[PDB]
C-alpha cells in the first residue's frame, strides 16, 4: 500500500531444523526470507528488508536494510545452526534498527518468525509490549510448530499491544496441515491488502 | 518400556513430517531389553538426558538406525555416541570395527561442514576418531604406538582450534591417561591440572569422572616436586569433593608435616602400598626442603636482610651443613630462588623471586606502605614547586 519498514527476525535456535519443512527448517527460512523479499520489492519502488538474528548468536544482525538479495541468502548458511531462542532482547533490536531506514515516512513493522517457545519469563514482553505499542510498531507474530507441544506463551504479548489491524498488533497461527512453507504466509493477511504484488 | 515409544515420535513428529526412523518392530525391541526408565541409547533430544544404566551393549540397533537418521536431523548428531560411548563400556573390540570404516574425511565429509570432531553437542567424525584411536591403544596397548597418532592430534590443535574449550578438555583427557602409566609424576602433575580447569564447566561435569580424577590428584600432589606442594590443593575443591578416608586423610597429613616437621609425621603419611615406588625415595627430602627455606625467609625479613645462616636451616631441616647446599641449590637451579649461599662465611643471601601466594596478612600491611610512599613524593613534590 504505502512505504514501509520490515524487519525479519529468523529462529537459529536448536530447534528450527526441525522437520517441519523438508530437508532442514533452518534452511527453510531462506525462502521464506526470498518470498518477502521479492513481495515487498515488487510493491514499492523503493524498499528494503532487515535481518537479525537474536538465537544463540547472540543479540547480532546478519543483514541491515538493503535493496540486494545477495548478501543476505548467503549469510544464512554460515550462520549459528543451534541455540536457545530469546524474544525479550531480540524485539529489542529490530526497534533501534527502525531509526536508520531509508525515508522517515515510513510505516514501522517487525516481522518475527516464532519456532521453539523461550524459556524466560512472559513478565518482560509486558513492559515491552508498552514500548513498542507507544512508538506505534507494528508487530507481526508468525507461531508455527510449538503450538503441539506447548500453548503460545506470545499472547500475553499481544494483549498488552492489542490494537485493531489497521495500526498493530497482528497475530497469526499457521496451521499445521501439508501445505507449503510461502504459501503459508502468503495466505495470512501479510501481504494481502496492497497497492500491487 | 514406552518412554523411547510416545516421547521420540512425538519428538520426531516435529522432527520429520512422515517419521522414516519410526518402526513398529524396533520400537518394541528396545522396551524388550531395557525396562527402566534410563535407556542405553535413543533419539532427538531424549538420549542427551539417559545414557547407560548399566552397560550399552544393544547399540547394535543404535547403528542401524543411522541410515533411516538422515532424514530426520543432519550426521551431526550420531558421533557423539556409539564411537564415544562405547568407551564407557571398556570395550575396543566392537569400536575398532567402526573406526577404520570411517577413518577422517573418507564416509563422513560430503555435504557436510566442520564441527570440530566430536567434543560437545554434535558432531562429526573427523577428527574425533583420530583422537579415539589414540586412546584406543593407549588403554589396551603400549604407549609406543600412542604417542605417534597422539602428535599429530597435538600439532592440529595447536594450528587449528575453536572458541569453547570443550575440545582442550577432551585433548586433556588423552595426556592424562598417557602420563599416568608413566614414571613422570612432574609432567602428570600439570596436565592434570588443565584437565581438571576444562571439566568443571562443561563435558562430563557429573561426579562419575571427578572420582576417578582426584584419585590421582593426591598421587600427583604428593609426589611432583614442581608447583609448591599442597598451595594448589586448596585453590580447586579438590578434597571437598571426596571423602576423608580410605586413603584419601594423607593429603591433609602433607600440611601438617611441612610446617610442623616432625619425623614420625613423614614415616606415617604414606605406607608401604604407595611408598614403594622409587619415585618418592628422591622426593622425600625435596618434599620439606621447599617450604622450610621459605618459611625462614619470611620469617628473617625485617627490611633490606634476607640473609640467613647455616644453622637456621640446620635447625629446621635436621641436616649438617653438606646437605643444606645440596637442597637449596636444587630449588635455586629450578628458577624458585635467585640468591645463592656462602659456604665460607656460613651466610646466605636469598632474592625475591616466588610469588608467595595465600596473601591477606600483609595487605593490610602493605596498604600502609603505600601510604609511606604516597607521602614521601607529596611532600617532596610541593618542595620541588616552590623551589
Amino acid at each position: 500500500m504505502v512505504l514501509e519498514a520490515t524487519v525479519l527476525v529468523i529462529d537459529n535456535s536448536e530447534y528450527s531444523r526441525n522437520g517441519d519443512f523438508p530437508r532442514t527448517r533452518f534452511e527453510a527460512q531462506i525462502d521464506s526470507v526470498e518470498f518477502i523479499f521479492q513481495a515487498k520489492r515488487n510493491s514499492n519502488p523503493e524498499n528494503t528488508v532487515g535481518l537479525i538474528s537474536g538465537a544463540g548468536a547472540n543479540p547480532r544482525v546478519l543483514s541491515t536494510f538493503t535493496a540486494e538479495f545477495g548478501k543476505i541468502l548467503a549469510g544464512l548458511h554460515d550462520t549459528q545452526i543451534e541455540g536457545k531462542l530469546h524474544m525479550a532482547t531480540a524485539l529489542q533490536i529490530a526497534q533501534l534498527t527502525l531509526k536508520h531506514r531509508q525515508n522517515k515516512v515510513q510505516h514501522q513493522r517487525i516481522v518475527a518468525f516464532v519456532c521453539s517457545p523461550i524459556s524466560d519469563s512472559r513478565d518482560e514482553l509486558i513492559r515491552l509490549a508498552k514500548t513498542l505499542k507507544k512508538n506505534n510498531v507494528a508487530v507481526d507474530i508468525i507461531n508455527f510448530g510449538e503450538i503441539e507441544q506447548n500453548t503460545e506463551l506470545l499472547d500475553e504479548f499481544i494483549a498488552a499491544v492489542n490494537n485493531p489491524q489497521e495500526e498493530t498488533s497482528h497475530l497469526l497461527t499457521v496451521t499445521p496441515g501439508p501445505r507449503l512453507l510461502y504459501e503459508n504466509i502468503a495466505s495470512s493477511p501479510i501481504i494481502l491488502e496492497e497497492g500491487s504484488s | 518400556m514406552f518412554n523411547n515409544h510416545e516421547i521420540d515420535t512425538i519428538l520426531s513428529t516435529l522432527r520429520m513430517e512422515a517419521d522414516p526412523s519410526l518402526h513398529p518392530l524396533f520400537e518394541q525391541f528396545e522396551k524388550f531389553y531395557e525396562e527402566k526408565l534410563w535407556f542405553q541409547l535413543s533419539e532427538s533430544l531424549t538420549k542427551f538426558f539417559d545414557d547407560a544404566k548399566s552397560t550399552p551393549l544393544r547399540l547394535r540397533l543404535y547403528d542401524n538406525f543411522v541410515s533411516k537418521f538422515y532424514d530426520k536431523i543432519n550426521q551431526l548428531s550420531v558421533v557423539k555416541y556409539l564411537l564415544a560411548s562405547l568407551k564407557d563400556s571398556k570395550d575396543f573390540d566392537e569400536s575398532l570395527k567402526y573406526l577404520d570404516d570411517l577413518k577422517a574425511q573418507f564416509q563422513e565429509l560430503d555435504s557436510k561442514k566442520q564441527r570440530n570432531n566430536g567434543s560437545k553437542d554434535h558432531g562429526d567424525g573427523i577428527l574425533l576418531i583420530d583422537s579415539e584411536i589414540a586412546r584406543t591403544y593407549l588403554l589396551k596397548n603400549d604407549l609406543v604406538k600412542a604417542r605417534d597418532l597422539l602428535d599429530d592430534l597435538e600439532k592440529t590443535l595447536d594450528k587449528k582450534d575453536s572458541i569453547p574449550l570443550r575440545i582442550t578438555n577432551s585433548f586433556y583427557s588423552t595426556n592424562s591417561q598417557y602420563f599416568k602409566f608413566k614414571n613422570d609424576f612432574n609432567s602428570f602433575y600439570y596436565t592434570s591440572l588443565l584437565y581438571l580447569s576444562t571439566l568443571e564447566p562443561s563435558t562430563s561435569i557429573t561426579l562419575a569422572e571427578r572420582q576417578q580424577l582426584a584419585y590421582d590428584l593426591s598421587i600427583s600432589a604428593l609426589l611432583g616436586d614442581k608447583i609448591y606442594n599442597f598451595g594448589e590443593l586448596l585453590h580447586h575443591p579438590i578434597m571437598e569433593t571426596i571423602v576423608n578416608d580410605s586413603n584419601y586423610d594423607w593429603l591433609f597429613q602433607l600440611l601438617n608435616a611441612l610446617t610442623v616437621g616432625d619425623f614420625d609425621k613423614f614415616d606415617s603419611l604414606i605406607k608401604v602400598q604407595i611408598s614403594k615406588i622409587p619415585i618418592l625415595a628422591q622426593h622425600e627430602s625435596f618434599l620439606r626442603q621447599k617450604i622450610c627455606l621459605m618459611t625462614l625467609i619470611e620469617t628473617v625479613f625485617v627490611k633490606n636482610i634476607r640473609m640467613l645462616s647455616f644453622e637456621d636451616i640446620s635447625k629446621a631441616t635436621h641436616l649438617p651443613k653438606d646437605n643444606v647446599e645440596h637442597l637449596v641449590m636444587r630449588a635455586i637451579s629450578l628458577g624458585l630462588l635467585k640468591g645463592s649461599i656462602d659456604q665460607v662465611n656460613e651466610l646466605v643471601t636469598i632474592s625475591w623471586v616466588q610469588p608467595r601466594i595465600i596473601s591477606g596478612d600483609q595487605i593490610t600491611k602493605m596498604k600502609d606502605r603505600l601510604v609511606e610512599w604516597n607521602d614521601q613524593v607529596e611532600k617532596l613534590g610541593k618542595k620541588m614547586e616552590a623551589r
